[PDB]
């Protein structure tokens, strides 16, 4: 059991429910609620994220590390040193190599293959979402959203649509299933997701209007512009990049595809210096 | 002094003072004796980082002056720069070059001495060509084949095939080709011919060297990598 | 469920149970026994292994990952890149700093921290069991003998005793209780690696005899000679190690005393470091 | 023409080439008109990137000249050099210091201008503190601190707690305290009462200059551990 009892986390700063930076046998996140009365849909949001977080045992999903219901709900992770790759990205502009880029991909991509193999959707994969831990290893977090796989499609039952909608499928968007949801609508983040390691940017940056973001891309009008990848993206990225962003959900990879594509595109690719010539001892 | 001059030249270059460092070995190979090895090596490092700076300066802006295709304000701005830069980087390498003519070069007595000397005047006279435009540029070109096919020469001649500055000069002498003749399969060949035969003979690799070889081995066949692309 | 179904895993090369290198969503480490027929007492082996490992999410311990039953049973766990303390300190001899020693202390005992507030003893903590994980982060690993402590004295029955002889508490060697392990002798293990990371060697390094030193240890005439700590060993450290190796049991610290009297030497000692000098904000860009 | 000194030393930025930076906005400023504040960061820019070149080669060899306790000759050689850095730098200091007193500082006509050239003229007599000895550092280190006294009173007066200036003036101005005067408890009350104080109002953050404020407000926090250390 992994019911953390009362009085041994010590919360401390804050960063963004609400998470803060803790101490429970050594740094550690705390995502606690900041509510004194748990509404009970609340409650069963956290005892659903609670019970996905218990499956996963892989080194690119963020590490749980227990959970608190005493003083107020919450869900204990590891922290990690380092930023997020939305931050790399798009604020501090890190200028890494394409091989690096290539290899953020392939991680992101085998936690998404772990988590699907045991039925897991995670449901708000994005750049903010990716942890680029010790710079050097990917950690999938928040799984606030995350969801298993119900064998029936009686227990769907209604949920209000939420999360960032540069990352949503257009089928998502449009939510015209009781489940909309699929192992595709998460390729389909990760699509974006390759399109900002791709681009260095966000898709739709001369658009401002939200709305109209989701009623074109939900419309099929809208979609992301992909001659903005830059000039040194290998052309299987590219392609590949174009196949999870397929508005067909069903035309999209699934992770191993996408680990057997990555895996042989850094396989047969070449990552040399151009210049090399004489270096001094 | 020479030891003096040495010595400051050695605290210059952990002060990351390149300009001072290649002052002081100016100085010291002026004084026309044979160069030691750390001297001569002392000397190698001081004038690569000084006019390295320069050839990264020239490329930035060279670019920068192609991207503003006028944008003729900006261009000429640029190109101006670029210009300065240039006539810097000349001065850097005319100063090598005879450094290399008046003392090094006549005063090389061993054969691995004259290799890493007319090497060097290989070298120099590359980076001037990458740089030389029309009339000039011919001419440029030629010393740099000519001291290279001299080196090249010698060097098969008298050295082990792992040895460091044959393994260097083939590197270089390969670069020269593709990037200055614009002549890919015969750099292609030439590294190819020196990764192949320093593999032939590995057990010519000695405990003080070992480490160099294997470097340049490895970039051989990185630029391999990259042309057959 | 963590059951890993039968052809998923691909194993490969050998490290030193048996150890390879294998193959399950990236590199894994696979560890799985080469006996066709698996005894009841080496099924009851893997079931408690298995056992402690699913209680374990901490960046200091080695990460299980799942267990193989079909082809022949095994454990599934991280692949490390890089070596164990014992290489570190014995064979590659690296350099390492004083606060760098006084860090992999600190995480050792992180780990070992944790493990205890789940009432896991661990058993066979050395510097081989001690991974620097891409030399920057300490993961225990090894979970072979490590047990749960029973609310109940009426399950220690008899368990023949091994280990490795240089990390063994007197009292575990001596072996008169029903149950000698205890949190305390694996603080005792902990103290014998403070003497390795302050000395740079094993203890007893002039015997020879391996019987001698089991002998002489569970006897107390021997112990290890603190003398050779290298000197710039905080003065802390040399006592926290006098203390995690205290013959009678109950005199030794256990973790959180551990974890923070370690906080404390790494609190006032002597280190570099410093900065932040008008840090150019430059808000261009 | 401003706007070409200017476009100028955006070219000179890209090619880094922080010399020429700073002698294009030398000369904008001296055009004796006010600057925009597009300006004045790239002259702030420029002179901290040319000025931070100096010190950074000061310590190298100062630390150098601490080692060589005699090695008298390795120690006079390590002084010379040194020394030579010191006029650089200097040079460099009065510079800055004499555009501050002849143009910026009088032209100042906003409240944040004033506080930015302030800290400024805090900061280049700082630099030439960390480099004084004897009869004239006291002067020196009393200019420091009455430039960014004058400062730390406008800008708590007139600035939002979370304004990148403001917290960069209490960033520099604790460090003055710990490292020219010594006071480490003085240093650590000033940087933890401008964290403090700007985490009591994160809803003056803007969306524009959030970012340095956000890495100023870390940067406080650093330095108050290690000085806690």
């Amino acid at each position: 059991d992994w019911e953390i009892p009362d009085g041994q986390i010590t919360v401390g700063q804050r960063i963004g429910g609400t998470v803060y930076k803790g101490k429970w046998h050594g740094d550690v996140a705390v995502k606690m609620l900041n509510v004194t009365a748990p509404t009970p849909q609340q409650l069963q949001a956290f005892k659903n994220e609670v019970g996905v977080l218990r499956k996963t045992r892989h080194v690119n999903i963020l590490l749980f590390m227990g959970y608190s219901t005493k003083p107020q709900l919450a869900i204990v992770t590891q922290w990690c040193e380092g930023s997020s790759l939305y931050h790399h990205l798009h604020i501090i502009e890190t200028k890494f190599e394409m091989i690096k880029l290539i290899d953020i991909a392939r991680q992101t991509a085998q936690g998404m293959d772990y988590l699907h193999a045991k039925s897991i959707i995670h449901r708000d994969l994005k750049s903010n979402n990716i942890f680029l831990h010790e710079d050097l290893t990917v950690k999938i977090g928040d799984f606030g959203l995350a969801t298993v796989k119900s064998r029936w499609s009686g227990s769907h039952q209604f949920e209000q649509l939420s999360g960032s909608i540069l990352w949503m499928a257009p089928e998502v968007i449009r939510m015209q299933d009781k489940n909309p949801y699929s192992f595709q609508s998460d390729v389909y983040a990760f699509g974006i997701v390759l399109y900002e390691l791709m681009t260095g940017q966000l898709p739709y940056s001369n658009i401002n209007n939200r709305d109209q973001i989701i009623f074109m891309v939900g419309r099929g009008y809208l979609s992301p512009d992909l001659s903005k990848v830059r000039s040194n993206c290998p052309k299987a990225m590219k392609r590949l990049m174009a196949e999870c962003l397929k508005k067909k959900r069903d035309e999209r990879p699934l992770f191993p595809q996408i680990l057997a594509s990555i895996e042989l595109l850094a396989r047969s690719l070449p990552k040399i210096h151009r210049s090399a010539s004489e270096p001094s001892l | 002094d020479k030891n003096e001059l040495v010595q400051k030249a050695k605290l210059a270059e952990q002060a990351e003072r390149y300009d001072d460092m290649a002052a002081c070995m100016k100085s010291v190979t002026e004084q026309g004796a044979e160069l030691s090895n750390e001297e001569r090596n002392l000397l190698s490092v001081a004038y690569k980082n000084v006019v390295g700076a320069r050839r990264s300066s020239w490329r930035v802006v060279s670019s920068i002056e192609q991207k503003t295709e006028g944008a003729e304000k900006k261009q000429q701005m640029a190109r101006e720069y670029r210009e300065k830069i240039e006539t810097e980087l000349r001065d850097i390498c005319n100063d090598v070059l005879s450094l290399l003519e008046k003392f090094l070069i006549p005063n090389a007595s061993q054969a691995e001495s004259k290799v890493f000397y007319l090497k060097m005047k290989g070298d120099y006279y590359r980076y001037l060509a990458e740089v030389a435009a029309g009339d000039d540029k011919k001419g440029i070109v030629d010393q740099s084949q000519q001291a290279y096919q001299e080196a090249f020469e010698i060097s098969k001649k008298e050295m082990q095939p792992t040895h460091p500055i044959r393994l260097g000069l083939a590197l270089n002498f390969s670069v020269f080709y593709y990037e200055i003749l614009n002549s890919p399969e015969k750099a292609c060949s030439l590294a190819k011919t020196a990764f192949d035969e320093a593999i032939a003979e590995l057990d010519t690799l000695s405990e003080e060297s070992y480490k160099d070889s294997t470097l340049i081995m490895q970039l051989l066949r990185d630029n391999l990598t990259l042309w057959t692309s």
